[PDB]
């Protein structure tokens, strides 16, 4: 209720809003990298329950949509392969998955819409390349929505700040008038 | 002022202030996203800034009941040198709590051995 | 007016993206460029106390950076660049600074004269 | 397996992230 | 004829004369009219004979070559670099 | 106070309060990101706390026109039992709106049957 508490809260949510908006452009730049490398990957991979995701969250309804194996640490989090999403998925990563050992992943369409021997590793590589392109663009929107929610939150607190600022001025003024009279 | 305390003294003072001010902006990130998100360059400055925070602290000789161990006086020339060494990254191998509540930089080295066994 | 007008816009383009510098090694190449020009122009505005500069010395140091000679130069050594660059032009090219001051402007001859200085100074500095 | 063979050939030709979690 | 590594794609549905290919048992030169077979590769060179008579030389570490019932071949390696 | 109202009455009352304060703490992150970005521990408390919130509401006999519903008078033993079961995780499968504006715990089950 105090100006100090509102000033602190404003800076607190502004910090969140700046970070979420900073990750909207990151997930826009990483998605551009992921789609550039998906074209040669789609022409490469053409010819048991496997769940493909990542360790990195904050990407909306991607980990929840996909419903020993299991690539992506966030898929074992409900009931294993770890350390994916931080860096783009290489063929070597798809090889290790095949080395340790009918497949579920998110297929890239655009920025809004999605759907949920040597040849076996190629399918794992195809899923990995498709998953990270899906993961990044969904994160682009997730942090865009979060940057909208934080901005609406700032707007409501700014109106409170202005009411409290006016309230303090009047209170100081009455204490002076009364002290004089 | 460089023309009063010396250019060596002044630049260390501003250098210590610069990395602590930059750490403050980095603290805003690790509050929400966490330590895992920082670059290798970022966590290098964080570890240095956190070690500098603790090296600024010292036991007072009138505060025996509060900190447990006795207080000590640190000369100016040893103070400039101490922070100068940390800013260069000479003690990136030493633990964080080695700089907490010690005298000169030599005590921080001796404390680092005492934390092992 | 010549070097300031460009600097004013470039620093304004920077402030619209400066709040996103903590991830400034992961964005698009276009924004990374705005970040780089911004931080270099800022380092140029840093000045020591009790040492104010004449207008012709000011425009020459701003000329470097506003023309993009500091873009591929480490942010920390921009100040060390400036102090050396200013000391050299004061010592060697008194006629140039004297001409910018007297004419009150940047002649095409003075612009070319400055270009040959900074290009050759850069290569020596960045070596 | 052919995968182990294939990756060994990959190491030699380059001369010119994921971690294992087991419960 | 399709030739691709995980990194880059060299040929996209040719339109080519013949391709020399390293295979676990010696080598096979796949002509336009070749029997439908599935083969696995070994460390050796790939020579691509272009339709205008010219030549293309790349190297292959490992992978697979697939020639279907029709006149279509898909060659894919783990790495392919020049030179 | 456990010495006055009983040890079971007091513990349930403080249990209801703990989960509601835990839910109130997450309110910020829920509004920015979403309930789906929470952990499995937090999502479980949130669902239970939201059901506890609604089961706290009650149709009043004086508000027989303002609601159009029937006035409900709930005995103490049945009030304690009701919240105790939600806290222990016995009605986790049931929807939220089933607990909204009901009498005893039995009506929360009977309301959920119609939505099946």
């Amino acid at each position: 209720a105090t100006l100090k508490d509102i000033t602190r809260r404003l800076k607190s949510i502004k910090n969140i809003q700046k970070i979420t908006k900073s990750m909207k452009m990151v997930a826009a730049a990483k998605y551009a990298r992921a789609e550039r490398e998906l074209k040669p990957a789609r022409v490469y991979g053409v010819g048991l329950i496997i769940g493909v995701s990542s360790d990195r969250g904050l990407c909306g309804a991607i980990h929840s949509s996909v419903a020993i194996i299991g690539v992506g640490d966030k898929i074992r989090s409900i009931l294993t392969f770890k350390e994916v999403g931080r860096r783009p998925p290489t063929f070597g990563d798809a090889s290790v998955i095949a080395l340790e050992l009918s497949i579920i992943f998110n297929r890239f369409r655009s920025v809004i819409s999605y759907k949920t021997e040597y040849s076996l590793a190629n399918i794992i590589y195809y899923s990995l390349k498709e998953s990270t392109t899906s993961e990044q663009s969904a994160r682009m929107t997730a942090m865009d929505n979060a940057s909208k929610n934080a901005s609406e939150m700032i707007d409501k607190l700014t109106l409170t700040f202005n009411r409290t600022r006016q309230a303090v001025i009047t209170k100081e003024l009455i204490e002076i008038i009364s002290g004089a009279a | 002022d460089p023309n009063i305390v010396g250019s060596e003294h002044y630049d260390v003072a501003r250098g210590v202030q610069k990395i602590l001010q930059d750490y403050k902006s980095l603290q805003d990130i690790i509050a929400i996203l966490g330590m895992d998100e920082l670059s290798e360059e970022d966590k290098l400055t964080v570890s240095r800034a956190r070690k500098i925070q603790r090296f600024l602290s010292q036991p007072f000789q009138v505060a025996e009941v509060f900190t447990g161990h006795l207080g000590k006086l640190v000369p100016l020339k040893e103070t400039i040198k101490g922070f100068q060494q940390i800013l260069a990254g000479e003690y990136d191998h030493l633990p964080e709590q080695a700089f907490y509540m010690v005298g000169p930089i030599e005590e921080a080295v001796a404390k680092a051995d005492k934390l092992a066994e | 007016k010549q070097v300031a007008g460009t600097m004013k816009l470039e620093l304004a383009q920077y402030r619209e993206v400066a709040a996103f510098a903590q991830f400034g090694s992961d964005l698009d190449a276009a924004t990374q460029q705005l970040l780089s020009r911004g931080v270099r122009l800022t380092e140029l505005l840093k000045q020591g106390q009790y040492s104010p500069m004449a207008i012709e010395e000011q425009v020459a140091v701003i000329y470097a950076g506003v023309r993009g000679y500091l873009d591929k130069l480490e942010p920390s050594k921009i100040t060390k660049f400036e102090n050396a660059f200013l000391s050299h032009v004061i010592s060697q090219h008194q006629a140039l600074l004297g001409k910018i001051r007297t004419d009150g402007k940047i002649s095409e001859e003075s612009d070319a004269k400055l270009k040959e200085i900074v290009t050759n100074f850069l290569a020596g500095f960045e070596a | 397996s052919y995968i182990r063979y294939s990756q060994i050939c990959a190491k030699a030709v380059r001369d010119a992230t994921i971690k294992i979690v087991k419960v | 004829f399709t030739f691709a590594s995980p990194t880059q794609v060299f040929f996209n549905s040719a339109n080519v004369r013949q391709v020399d290919v390293p295979t676990q048992t010696g080598a096979f030169g796949i002509l336009a009219a070749h029997v439908p077979t599935l083969q696995v590769l070994r460390p050796g060179l790939v020579v691509v004979h272009a339709e205008d008579g010219t030549t293309s030389k790349y190297f292959v570490s490992s992978g697979s070559v697939t020639v279907n019932a029709d006149s279509s071949v898909q060659l894919l390696a783990e790495e392919a670099v020049t030179l």
